[PDB]
């Protein structure tokens, strides 16, 4: 529409964490956190024991 | 010395008396286990308010 100008794209997605605490220096955190749809690609973003 | 010295027949018993029973057949089974483990969870948190 011409009073709208413009569209943004709002992408949902769910990604895979790993429980991982905070550090006390910790610039950024290590979590690998991972779109899901990778883990059909990579099968060890899943592997848990 | 060129002779014939020995030889070897082809000779058996024919078992009107049971003599030889050969080779004995008799049932087997054997039994394969397969338990199915229970894996590790992936939990989603979300805040209980």
């Amino acid at each position: 529409n011409p009073i709208e100008g413009g569209v943004v794209q709002v992408l949902p997605y769910i990604a895979v964490m790993k429980d991982v605490y905070h550090e006390v220096s910790g610039v950024k955190m290590d979590n690998e956190e991972v779109n899901m749809v990778e883990a059909y690609r990579d099968p060890s973003i899943l592997d848990d024991e | 010395d060129l002779a014939v010295i020995g030889f070897e027949l082809d000779t058996r018993f024919t078992n009107t008396n049971r003599r030889q029973r050969g080779h004995l057949l008799q049932t087997r089974a054997l039994q394969f286990r397969h338990p199915i483990p229970m894996h590790a969870p992936v939990t989603l948190p979300m805040d209980t308010m």
